[PDB]
């Protein structure tokens, strides 16, 4: 069909870099599952979000965190107070994306993006930032739902095999 | 001794999709910019618009620049590259009769910036959560004398004054209207107050939200 | 440098480390034994330095039988600051465009899981022992001690006699 | 010296030690000016000027000159505070002048510049760098304009040539011999051996210039047809 | 080796055209990534059919570990093996020569140079942690010692006396050695 | 020497301020206030540039003196030897005629937490408005116009110092400054 | 500075403990013994530690002079400083009511053979056996316990290293 | 293909790889159509001068920049002396291709060659290095030939 | 059918050398060896290890002939063992060039004392190769 199922393993990386997969997967017209392994950073965990609510998957194994934008500065003292103020515009844009997404008010979330803290499977379901415990019953139907998706692709795959030969 | 006749969408759709990632969006004439403006990267910008005027049947498909880059000057504020690369990029885009679509995802710094503007009005496409930013351009390591650093000056004046005629035919202002806003001090936009600015004018096209799907369900 | 040591005068400048922790206090050894009535005037400017090197001047200055005297030069970042406010109640002075920042210390944790878990406690037993005597030197309460030593706070030399870092300024 | 210098002094006396080298010649009051001309060594020249300057006010402060160049304002403040003293000032050449010790060689009082006879000096307009914003770049160019309209009416003074005759020397490279720095009027008196009267070959172009010598009669000077 | 060759028809790498040939080449040193290719390439060969495999060998040293990976897939697959030498097998490259293909199957040049040494090690830190490296290194050279003993005949109590120092082999002494089997001619 | 000229009370600020420069001038600068509170103290600064902590200091060793201070500017003074060139004695100012004068705000990076880049960007802004009010006291000029002036990264003639407040007296007799 | 406290018989282990820097220490506590054996040595501890050999060089050449020893530890001493702070005799062992005292195991070194691995192993197994033997007998403490306490890394408090005998007394009394 | 088109965007390099640019375009029996992107450095000036009169196209946006180039190595004393006369000789070989190119006096060449000179869109045109300001027109008719 | 080689080579181990050789010899037709320019000790092994009558060379080719090096370092005991390598490998060199030189081994160590360069004219003489190209 028109499903994409991406996987979110990233331990780092840069705080812009999240926001961009994040609206990557907003504008599309079908839905989107996204699966977390492993961790998810402050650029992972704004790709887990992106996702379609429902379909949204964390595992036990996996530990999600929540980071403030680190960020290079130099420049003059006129130059230094511009730039600090955009760390200001970012901690209130991923502070408004998760305040939409997981159902919570926020003066709550701001108050936990001050200090870096890291989450559990447990923790993430509560706050609003996945939808269901990946444990290994529902990781079946995770396998069942990508054959028919691919399945789907692979008949028309079969018949250029056959009519080649 | 047979001529290499390049293909199009209405004749190759029988040989396959293309293999490579770039070679699709070649294809769906979309450019994805995500390099700084290196002497490497801008000799394949200018191949692909001439082959996008090459054999094209109607030549009136709104091409799609998406555009990521820091343009020629970096985060820390030196200069990696030279303004005079984007000459040679503007003059390479407008050249054609099809209508230009511009893009961004995430940064345009003062040399993406002025193309961003710089595109069809009223299909200027935009990321809800961008960052633009228009500052005048600096120079890299220059030692000369005081005549050397003269001729220097004059290579950023002609900056600023084409820069700010890019902004007076987007935004619709006069030629110091621009220099006095844009090009004194090193500023950043948002995407909401740049609509009212006149930078941009729309989201990217099929943009909805998945809580506002989650409403209407 | 030579004539500050006759005038009982000692330097501490720069980061505090192992060498200059022990030259500090050699210092202090000979200027009590020459007198034990006069006092030692010290000028403090340090940017910070290591845990165990600032805690290591701080308890030989209270064996000192004769009161001592601290004047701030410039800054003193997080680990400077503790050696003023350690001084004699009525002898803690500090220049009128000083700065005083008070942070909790730096400190790595190398090696294994189980190592880094039995190091960190002894940080936070760091943050227990230095905090817990700053309280005791400034008369605050407990929890707005804990509050700010968190994050970099900077103190004006007029808002330090408030809260308790210095006594006095000299202005003359 | 590729490894180390070692302190070549001299202090001997029949009953106590002398000082270093350095240290006698200051207080013969002789200034010695070595290496790169930094703001580190220009406190040394200076606050050795002002040394002096309490012991007696009417003794002659020599100064031997030998610096392969320096930073621009470092050499600046060596020459006013030259000026701003109460006894004559006699310098001594040594070595080579490369834009910035040729200027405090021609800065000394007008009968007491002397130059030795193998001395190079030099005389360009002063370089810089370019640093990023347009604000920055014309604040550059009006400090490359100030330090070339300092130093054009320093010559002027010491001198006594035409704004002409400095903005043809300083714009390129311009090596002088002091054969021919005596008559731009930056020296006053020439210093050579036991009748040392050698020609130098800025002389020997310098005759070519002016129609004395030709390739047929070379006279007792060095061949200079060899281009 | 850079130029290609052809196997029957079209245009084939000269290593992978004897790889179609039955024949293994190893020129470069015993490294971890490369120990990776060999012992995937033995599973590849031994799924397709069951044969001799032919390992031509130019190894100049190498680690331990990853030796030892290659020397395990001989024994555990079902085919046969024949080592033969030419040029040099230096350090842990000289015992991958005694691997396998006792039954007069151990080639050699007449000018290989042999080398049989203890295989080494380097691991520091805490001082509990180096007596349990220091057993694995102990337990890693008297079982290298023992497949050499079994595999050439000599006795136990000689190769740990001679193989701890340094030691060097011409092909005419590795014939009495028990080390190779013939020793290859002209043609 | 340096010696010389120390028991005639003139000290010498040459080179880039640090933290290790800074206490030297500072332990001196009372030692001959304690000898002899009536005689001035005469000062020389050639500083290229230096940090805003470390150079405080040498204003409140300044202040703290009891007698007169003069200032002389030879060389370069950038950024921090202008705002110790004005902060003397008002009469007893004076100075090279060709020396320049640079007024500019200090530099500084930042990094680390997002809290902690908050934290320093109003301390350099604190430090830049201490900077502009102390400054503005002893020019006998408004603050708005003298905000505006340290922004500009232009080095400053001693012609145009002298209306300008900052300095008083050119030794040479105001003839010899060239443009 | 550090001379003018030297002729009444001052030792600072001040730094790492290297070749160079312990030998200066061998170097002057010879000296001291020499000029006076009556009279009692004080050395002051502030180090991070050091060498395995460098380190025990200062213990046993303490141990050589026939005079009394004292013993003061300022700050930190990690395995090295603090083994050299129960060096002492009993009665004169003082430390610092806020003075860190770490103890941990020695490192080693080896890069050749593999037979040469064992050597260091054995090596540093029979330095390991040695200074438990040493350590317990200044504090009463039998081989089970004192094996195990050398295993991981513990930061000592001093108001719980007076009752585990590697110190006598508390400069302060609190 | 009677002829054929190189577009000029480059910051420039060596003044020998310049003069072979200039010599090839110069040789062969098609026509050279050369147009410039950005600015034409001393490499890369040659490469317009070697174009044919008549066809050689500047943006709005495009610059030029002339000057003479640069060198020089260690060595011994006379050896110094060999060079300097060769980069003398190059400074005057290049002077006789804007001389010849652009009908300009070899005395005027050498005062702009003497520092680093750039020109605009407009004066390229007065000066001789171009023939017009290049525009939509003249390069729609560029890729419309090559087609066939 | 004819393996045909170009010589050519500056420098590099001798151990090499012999890896080469061996192989020119388990070919059981001809071989064709003509060195170019520079004949280093381990590209003279390989033109020694051809067939006799089909050594070609220029009138420009050089041979260099020098005995083999190596680097030591580490215990007193592994030093003596690897010198008798290094004492063995130049004397297997010997007994490799006098195959085809048909003269006397004591008198190619003499040679093989230091480096021995030889020009088209005496090549010839000493038996590396055969005639000039």
């Amino acid at each position: 069909s028109k499903k994409v199922f991406m996987i979110i393993n990233s331990f780092g990386g840069s705080v812009g870099n999240g926001i961009t997969v994040h609206d990557a997967l907003q504008f599309i017209k079908a839905g989107s599952l996204t699966l977390a392994l492993g961790v998810a950073a402050s650029a992972a965990s704004l790709a887990l979000a992106g996702g379609t609510i429902g379909e949204r998957y964390v595992t036990e194994g996996c530990h999600t965190m929540i980071h403030q934008p680190e960020g290079g500065l130099n420049g003059q003292a006129s130059d230094i107070w511009i730039d600090s103020q955009e760390i200001m515009k970012i901690r209130l844009d991923v502070a408004e994306i998760y305040s939409l997404s997981t159902y919570r008010p926020r003066h709550k979330i701001l108050r936990d993006l001050d200090r870096d803290f890291y989450l559990t499977a447990m923790e993430t379901i509560y706050y609003g930032l996945a939808d269901e415990i990946a444990t290994n019953e529902v990781m079946h139907s995770i396998v069942e739902m990508t054959n028919q998706v691919w399945s789907y692709h692979d008949s028309k795959q079969e018949r250029l095999l056959e009519s080649r030969a | 001794y047979p001529e290499g006749r390049p293909l199009f969408l209405p004749e190759a759709e029988r040989f396959g999709n293309p293999p490579d990632l770039p070679s699709l969006l070649l294809q769906q004439r979309v450019i994805y910019i995500s390099m700084p403006f290196l002497p490497s990267v801008t000799e394949l910008v200018v191949a692909q618009c001439y082959y996008l005027d090459f054999d094209d049947r109607n030549r009136q498909r709104p091409i799609y620049v998406y555009l990521n880059s820091t343009g020629c000057i970096n985060d820390k504020g030196q200069a990696i590259s030279a303004d005079n690369e984007f000459y040679a990029i503007w003059a390479a885009l407008g050249f054609t009769r099809a209508p230009l679509y511009t893009g961004v995802t995430w940064k345009a710094q003062n040399q993406a910036a002025v193309l961003l503007s710089a595109g069809q009005k009223g299909h200027r496409y935009s990321f809800p959560h961008a960052k633009i930013s228009t500052a005048p351009p600096v120079m890299n390591r220059v030692f000369g004398q005081a005549v050397d650093a003269q001729l220097q000056a004059n290579e950023l004046d002609y900056a600023t004054k084409y820069y700010a005629a890019i902004l007076a035919r987007s935004t619709g202002k006069d030629l110091e209207t621009c220099q006095k806003q844009y090009l004194s001090r090193k500023r950043y936009f948002s995407v909401k107050e740049a609509y009212e600015e006149g930078l941009v004018d729309k989201l990217v096209p099929g943009f909805m939200l998945n809580r506002f799907r989650k409403m209407q369900k | 440098v030579s004539q500050l040591f006759q005038q009982r005068i000692v330097r501490l400048g720069g980061a505090v480390d192992d060498d200059m922790a022990n030259l500090l206090v050699a210092q202090l050894l000979y200027l009590d034994s020459v007198d034990n009535k006069r006092d030692i005037t010290m000028y403090v400017n340090s940017p910070g330095g290591s845990v165990t090197a600032g805690m290591a001047v701080f308890d030989t200055m209270r064996h000192i039988r004769p009161d001592v005297s601290t004047c701030c030069i410039g800054l003193a970042a997080s680990m400077g600051a503790f050696i003023l406010a350690s001084g004699q109640a009525g002898k803690r002075y500090s220049l009128p465009n000083s700065r005083i920042m008070i942070h909790q210390p730096l400190g790595g944790a190398q090696g294994q899981a189980t190592d880094i878990e039995i190091q960190a406690n002894e940080i936070l037993h760091h943050k227990l022992t230095l905090n817990g005597y700053l309280a005791q030197f400034t008369g605050q309460s407990m929890e707005t001690i804990t509050k700010d030593t968190d994050r970099d706070f900077f103190m004006s030399p007029q808002e330090a006699i408030e809260y308790g870092l210095v006594d006095a300024i000299i202005s003359k | 010296s590729p490894v180390v210098t070692p302190d070549i002094q001299i202090g001997h006396g029949e009953d106590a030690i002398e000082m270093d080298l350095y240290r006698y010649l200051l207080s013969n009051r002789i200034i010695f000016i070595g290496g790169y001309i930094n703001d580190k060594m220009a406190t040394q020249i200076v606050g050795s000027l002002m040394a002096l300057e309490a012991v007696d006010e009417n003794e002659d402060i020599r100064i031997y000159i030998n610096s392969p160049g320096g930073q621009p304002y470092s050499v600046l403040g060596v020459v006013d505070a030259m000026q701003s003293i109460k006894p004559d000032v006699q310098t001594v050449a040594l070595g080579a002048c490369y834009s910035y010790a040729s200027l405090v060689v021609a800065a000394g009082t007008k009968g007491k510049r002397y130059a030795m006879k193998n001395t190079r000096l030099m005389m360009t307009q002063p370089m810089g760098g370019s640093q990023g914003d347009i604000y920055q770049i014309k604040a550059t160019v009006e400090e490359l304009n100030a330090l070339y309209q300092i130093f054009s009416r320093y010559y002027m003074k010491f001198t006594g040539m035409n704004q002409d005759q400095i903005e043809q020397a300083t714009c390129r490279d311009h090596f002088m011999t002091p054969e021919q720095a005596k008559l731009e009027g930056l020296i006053d008196e020439i210093i050579r051996g036991k009748g040392d009267y050698t020609v130098p070959p800025a002389i020997v172009r310098q005759f070519r210039e002016v129609g004395l010598v030709d390739d047929l009669t070379p006279g007792p000077f060095l061949k200079v047809d060899c281009n | 080796c850079r130029p290609p060759g052809q196997r029957q028809s079209e245009w084939v790498d000269l290593w992978e055209a004897y790889t179609y040939q039955k024949v293994v080449f190893i020129k470069e040193a015993i490294t971890e990534d490369v120990a990776n290719n060999m012992i995937a390439l033995t599973l590849y060969l031994d799924s397709l059919d069951q044969k001799r495999i032919y390992y031509w060998l130019n190894v100049p040293g190498g680690d331990v570990v990853p030796t030892l990976a290659l020397y395990d897939t001989m024994q555990y697959v079902r085919s046969k093996t024949a080592t033969v030498c030419y040029g040099l097998c230096l350090g842990m490259g000289g015992f991958l020569l005694t691997a396998g293909g006792e039954k007069g199957y151990r080639f050699a040049m007449p000018h290989s140079i042999l080398m049989m040494h203890h295989p080494s090690g380097a691991s520091r830190g805490q001082a509990s942690e180096m007596h349990i490296e220091s057993r694995e290194l102990v337990r890693m050279r008297d079982y290298l010692s023992l497949l050499t003993s079994n595999a050439t005949g000599q006795p136990y109590d000689r190769v740990i006396r001679e193989l701890s120092r340094n030691k060097w082999m011409d092909p005419k002494q590795a014939i009495e050695y028990g080390m190779i089997d013939k020793v290859l001619t002209t043609p | 020497p340096f010696g010389l000229l120390l028991r005639q009370r003139i000290v010498f600020l040459g080179g880039e301020v640090e933290d290790f420069g800074a206490d030297a001038i500072i332990s001196q600068l009372l030692l001959l206030d304690s000898q002899d509170p009536t005689k001035d103290i005469k000062i020389f600064i050639n500083s290229p540039g230096g940090s805003v902590t470390a150079g405080m200091g040498i204003y409140d060793a300044m202040m703290l003196c009891r007698a007169d201070v003069n200032t002389y500017c030879f060389g370069l003074a950038a950024s921090m030897g202008a705002f110790l060139l004005g902060a003397g004695k008002r009469g007893k100012r004076n100075s090279m005629p060709n020396s320049r004068i640079m007024i500019h705000q200090p530099l500084g990076g930042a990094s680390g937490q997002a809290v902690d880049i908050e934290i320093q960007a109003k301390e350099i802004m604190y430090h830049k408005a201490n900077l502009n009010r102390i400054m503005a006291d002893y020019c006998q000029q408004p603050l708005s116009k003298i905000e505006e002036d340290t922004d500009r990264d232009r080095y400053m003639s001693p012609l145009e110092a002298k209306e300008y407040g900052l300095i008083d007296h050119i030794i040479g007799g105001e003839e010899a400054v060239f443009n």
